[PDB]
């Protein structure tokens, strides 16, 4: 998949159908973050950096941050 | 006109059925069964809910209120409190903006009447606005 | 950079100053607008990224054929 | 810089000039600058041009 | 050279990550900065200088 | 799938439309009214040409050249 | 003598031009187009290689063509 | 200053003590052996819903549309779907009205330059409002 | 009955607190605005009042009674 | 000394200027069609695909004669 | 000064600019049916379909030949 | 007698001509671009290399255009 220019690698396959046929699949060896591991949406279980903090909590405080940069001067107004 | 409305309800239709979600699943099925509104019907159980947790809250609100100004709160103090912390300034800072905009009713401040600026709203072009 | 300067002056001119017609009835006319500069937009900054390495390819490429057009090979024997 | 020169020539000719007025003053003069930015070469030509029988000041007013 | 690394999926991944965390709140700031400017900069009581005919930079570079 | 015994979501877009008409209807308004305002302030501004250059005219005629 | 003339519908004439400069844009256009269909008669399996270098080329043309256009609506607006 | 402080607290207490629903009970012991807020749970629980309601409401409102269209609607009216009715004329007139005061950023209509209130635009106390 | 890890209460509390007070600013401001303004059409008024008085009594004199 | 002219007429110039590049555009059709008809004849099963392309090919070079029209008409009525 | 002019005689000039804009039109035209020819000697068993491909282009091509037209006359009776 | 006069609007219709160098550049681009399909349809097994020629022709020629324009904009800016 891709966000704008950028695109999510994808690894080549390197075992043939027959040896591939041959593996057997146990996920609970896998890790708790890649369960059900879905090669279209690999992060979806993927730990947050910080507990709570939602990716629309930070793009409404940049927003609100802009909102400061032009509206401050309209409230404390300074002199030439 | 009827092909777009049906070609929207028909995606809507597919990504409705591709959400693997146990519950919300059952609530649809129970719901398009019994012929009501799921929607709507969780928006009771939420307001109802915030109804019944409205003491809940006045109570959180003097726990944590001691819970600061014991000073247990700056006694385990991270990186990430100090992160919600600035976030939480910032907050409070466009908050006052807005409401000095709103409790003047303008986005600038008013003009007085010594300023030389008194011409620009004599001239006018709308008197109304 | 003329050009992506005065294109965005266009952008924040009508993005800024007639974005208010989004809840007018005339709402299909800017929105037809604003994506066509939004395609336009992201057409010129491809295309400066591809000038710019494309032109400095050019660059070096004058002054290796100037090297070259001098240039005398003996063969090995 | 712009700005200050804007608001040098447009009321006074003189930085003390400029700072006899009040900062809400400045304020507005300030977002005018702006406002003539935005529009720049799209805006209307009325904002730095005169219409014949406006009777706000010219370009003498100061001279 | 737009070779690897980590890329949300969508929106609400943009957390996973630190660096997409700075990059959507500069997001944030960049779009929500025009709104702020369409509310200042067509505001009822904003007021056009009354001596922007006293001097422009039209008359200086000409 | 039985048939729905309410009719939420329809209102809801009713309740949408409706306000956007409203607002079509005074954004109209406004529009108007501000039309004839500039219209205005122009015939105000030709007029007050005319005043001047009339004025002119008869400090012409006292120059008496 | 140091006599000055501004004149206003000049900018009428120079805008006028530079759409002259979308004649040749046009045309360029169409021929991509013409040797894009005998190529695809000559080599029909390459159907989507050629429409893609077609689309490069017109993408490059219009590019052109919008740098002139840009002056067109600039003038049109001085 | 305190004391009223600590009034309020154990009022709010008592009447979160007093409510005999089993869930609000439960989902309130939970969280305060976790240490979380049991209201903006519930907060981000009902927006979750909703966010992955979207589509059944569009599904909804198609389904809805053509249960009107298709007169099944009216075969079974009734005086209470009459009086739904007229809450809902009632609410689209209001909803109209405050659009059209919104509409021209104004509760009263703009004055044209050719009425005689013109004068009153003139006569203002503060032009500033 | 461990510890809060959140405090989202008490930052519900000051924001509704910070808005207040930028009202409170807000409306100081505008309430300071009418009073000079008022002050002023005052004045604006007792100048017409006493232009009026002049204008009379140079008529007066020009009666000459 | 200063002279500020306006002169209305020279509107008019420049819209004629405007309608030149129409030209540019017309012969970039033909061209599509005066070499579409050949790839037709070179490979006839591919009658449809290459109508197709053509029609692209109108619609990109048609889409430059309406920005050029555009200038055309708005110095017509202004 | 303030100063204006309205010089009536432009009117021609541009009606005649607008017509230039026929020039590539009928050569777009002649194009169209040269390759006809071409391509009817090679295949003619399709000079149905093929005369059907010009007449479209044809008339593709008279659009533009009408609006430059539309120009001119506007031009010359205004 | 002897008048220095100074028009002003002037700098407006040099721009415009400068312009119509481009309706060469962007006809002569198209051009490339025309051969390298029939030159792919022809070898497609050379397609790469030839696409790169193209694009170094591209590169050249479009230098071209630049240069009219950098005129038009020191007349435009003066
Ligand atoms: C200057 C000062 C002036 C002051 C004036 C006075 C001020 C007011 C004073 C008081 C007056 C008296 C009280 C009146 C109250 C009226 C409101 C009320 O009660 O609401 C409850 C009522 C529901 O009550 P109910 O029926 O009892 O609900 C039962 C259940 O609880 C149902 O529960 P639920 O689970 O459903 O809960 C969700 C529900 C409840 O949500 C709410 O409660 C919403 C908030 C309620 C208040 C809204 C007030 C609205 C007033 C005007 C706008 C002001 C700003 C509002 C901002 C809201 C932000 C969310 O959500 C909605 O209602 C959704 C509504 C929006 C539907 C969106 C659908 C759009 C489809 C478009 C498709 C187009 C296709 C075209 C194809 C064409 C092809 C050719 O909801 C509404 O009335 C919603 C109104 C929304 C209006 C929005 C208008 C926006 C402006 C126009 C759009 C412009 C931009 C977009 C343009 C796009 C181009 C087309
Ligand atoms: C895939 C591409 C991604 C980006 C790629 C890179 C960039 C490329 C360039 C373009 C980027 C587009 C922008 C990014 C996308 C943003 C939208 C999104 O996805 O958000 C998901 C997000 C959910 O994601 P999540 O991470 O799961 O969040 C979890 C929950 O939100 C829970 O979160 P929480 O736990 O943090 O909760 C925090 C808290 C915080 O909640 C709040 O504070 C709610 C927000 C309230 C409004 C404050 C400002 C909103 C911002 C508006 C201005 C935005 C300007 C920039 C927009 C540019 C768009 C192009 O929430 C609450 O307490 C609940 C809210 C209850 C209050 C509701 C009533 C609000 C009344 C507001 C009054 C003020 C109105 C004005 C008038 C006032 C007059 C007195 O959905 C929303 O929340 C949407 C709501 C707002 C919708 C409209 C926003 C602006 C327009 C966006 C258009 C985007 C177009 C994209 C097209 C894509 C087509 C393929
Ligand atoms: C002219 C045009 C100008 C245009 C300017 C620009 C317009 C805006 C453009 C965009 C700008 C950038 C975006 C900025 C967004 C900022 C807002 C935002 O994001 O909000 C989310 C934010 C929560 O986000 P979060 O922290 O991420 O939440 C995490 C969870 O989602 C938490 O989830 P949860 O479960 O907690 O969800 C519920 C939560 C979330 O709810 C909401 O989201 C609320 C709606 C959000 C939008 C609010 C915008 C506010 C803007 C100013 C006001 C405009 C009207 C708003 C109408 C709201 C109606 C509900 O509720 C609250 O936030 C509650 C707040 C109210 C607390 C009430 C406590 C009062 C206690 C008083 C005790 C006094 C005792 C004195 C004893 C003294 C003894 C000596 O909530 C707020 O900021 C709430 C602000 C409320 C301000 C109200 C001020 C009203 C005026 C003053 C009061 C006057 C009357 C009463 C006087 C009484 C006498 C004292
Ligand atoms: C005894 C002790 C007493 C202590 C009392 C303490 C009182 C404190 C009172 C409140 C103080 C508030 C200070 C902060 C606000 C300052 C506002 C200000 O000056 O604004 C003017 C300035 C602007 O100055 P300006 O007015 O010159 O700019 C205007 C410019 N024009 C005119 C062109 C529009 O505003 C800003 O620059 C705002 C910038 C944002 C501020 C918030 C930053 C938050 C952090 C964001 C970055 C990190 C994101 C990380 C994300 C990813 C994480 C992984
Ligand atoms: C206290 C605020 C309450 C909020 C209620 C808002 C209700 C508004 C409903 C109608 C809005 C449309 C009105 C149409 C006419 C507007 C005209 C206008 O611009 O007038 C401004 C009012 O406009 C503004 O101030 C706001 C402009 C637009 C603000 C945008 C708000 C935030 C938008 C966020 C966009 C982010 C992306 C969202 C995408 C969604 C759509 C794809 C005031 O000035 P005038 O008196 O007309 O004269 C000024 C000249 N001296």
């Amino acid at each position: 998949y891709n966000m704008l220019v950028f695109r999510d690698p994808k690894r080549r396959p390197q075992l043939s159908e027959e040896e591939r046929a041959k593996v057997v699949v146990n996920q609970a060896e896998w890790p708790e973050e890649f369960k059900d591991f879905d090669p279209d949406d690999p992060y979806k279980n993927s730990p947050e950096i910080i507990k709570g903090m939602s990716s629309w909590n930070l793009f409404l405080w940049g927003v609100e941050c802009a909102f400061i940069y032009q509206f401050y001067e309209l409230v404390f107004p300074k002199s030439i | 006109l009827c092909n777009a409305a049906s070609k929207v309800q028909a995606r809507s239709a597919k990504k409705l059925a591709a959400l693997t979600d146990a519950g919300i699943q059952k609530t649809i099925s129970e719901h398009n069964a019994n012929g009501t509104d799921a929607a709507v019907s969780s928006t009771k159980r939420y307001l109802a809910e915030q109804r019944q947790l409205f003491h809940y809250r006045v109570v959180r609100f003097f726990d944590e209120c001691h819970y600061i100004i014991s000073g247990e709160y700056f006694a385990q103090y991270t990186k990430v409190n100090l992160i919600w912390d600035l976030r939480f300034l910032t907050k409070l800072v466009v908050l006052f903006l807005i409401g000095t905009v709103l409790g003047r009713q303008s986005i600038f401040p008013p003009i007085d009447p010594d300023s030389p600026l008194v011409e620009a709203l004599v001239t006018k072009v709308n008197p109304n606005y | 950079h003329f050009l992506l300067l005065m294109f965005f002056d266009f952008f924040y001119f009508i993005f800024v100053f007639f974005f208010y017609g989004v809840f007018c009835y005339w709402f299909i006319l800017f929105i037809f607008v604003f994506c066509f500069c939004l395609l336009f937009y992201v057409f010129l900054y491809l295309l400066d990224l591809f000038a710019a390495i494309l032109q400095l390819f050019i660059f070096c490429n004058m002054i290796l054929q100037l090297i070259m057009d001098f240039l005398l090979f003996l063969l090995f024997v | 810089d712009h700005v200050e020169k804007a608001m040098i020539m447009r009321w006074g000719g003189t930085l003390e000039d400029v700072r006899k007025l009040s900062a809400k003053d400045q304020l507005r003069v300030r977002c005018f600058t702006d406002i003539e930015k935005l529009y720049s070469a799209y805006g209307p030509k009325d904002t730095y041009l005169q219409p014949p029988g406006d009777t706000l000041p010219g370009k003498d007013f100061y001279r | 050279m737009l070779l690897g690394g980590f890329v949300p999926r969508r929106f609400s991944q943009f957390n996973r990550d630190p660096c997409w965390m700075f990059f959507i709140f500069s997001v944030g700031f960049w779009l929500g900065e025009y709104p702020a400017m369409m509310i200042k900069y067509n505001a009822r009581d904003l007021v056009y200088d009354p001596h922007r005919y006293v001097w422009s930079h039209h008359d200086d570079h000409h | 799938k039985a048939a729905p015994k309410t009719l939420h979501q329809v209102r809801n877009v009713a309740y949408f439309f409706a306000a956007w008409l409203g607002v079509q209807k005074g954004y109209i308004e406004k529009s108007a009214n501000d039309r004839l305002w500039v219209e205005h302030q122009r015939k105000v501004r030709q007029q007050n040409v005319e005043r001047q250059q009339a004025l002119d005219s008869i400090k012409l005629m006292q120059q008496g050249v | 003598s140091t006599v000055a003339i501004s004149v206003q519908g000049l900018h009428y004439v120079g805008t006028g031009l530079a759409a002259i400069a979308l004649a040749g844009v046009g045309l360029g256009i169409g021929t991509i187009f013409g040797n894009l269909l005998v190529a695809c008669a000559r080599q029909p399996n390459l159907t989507k290689m050629l429409f893609n270098y077609a689309i490069l080329g017109f993408a490059l043309t219009e590019a052109i063509g919008l740098f002139a256009l840009m002056l067109a609506f600039l003038m049109l607006f001085s």
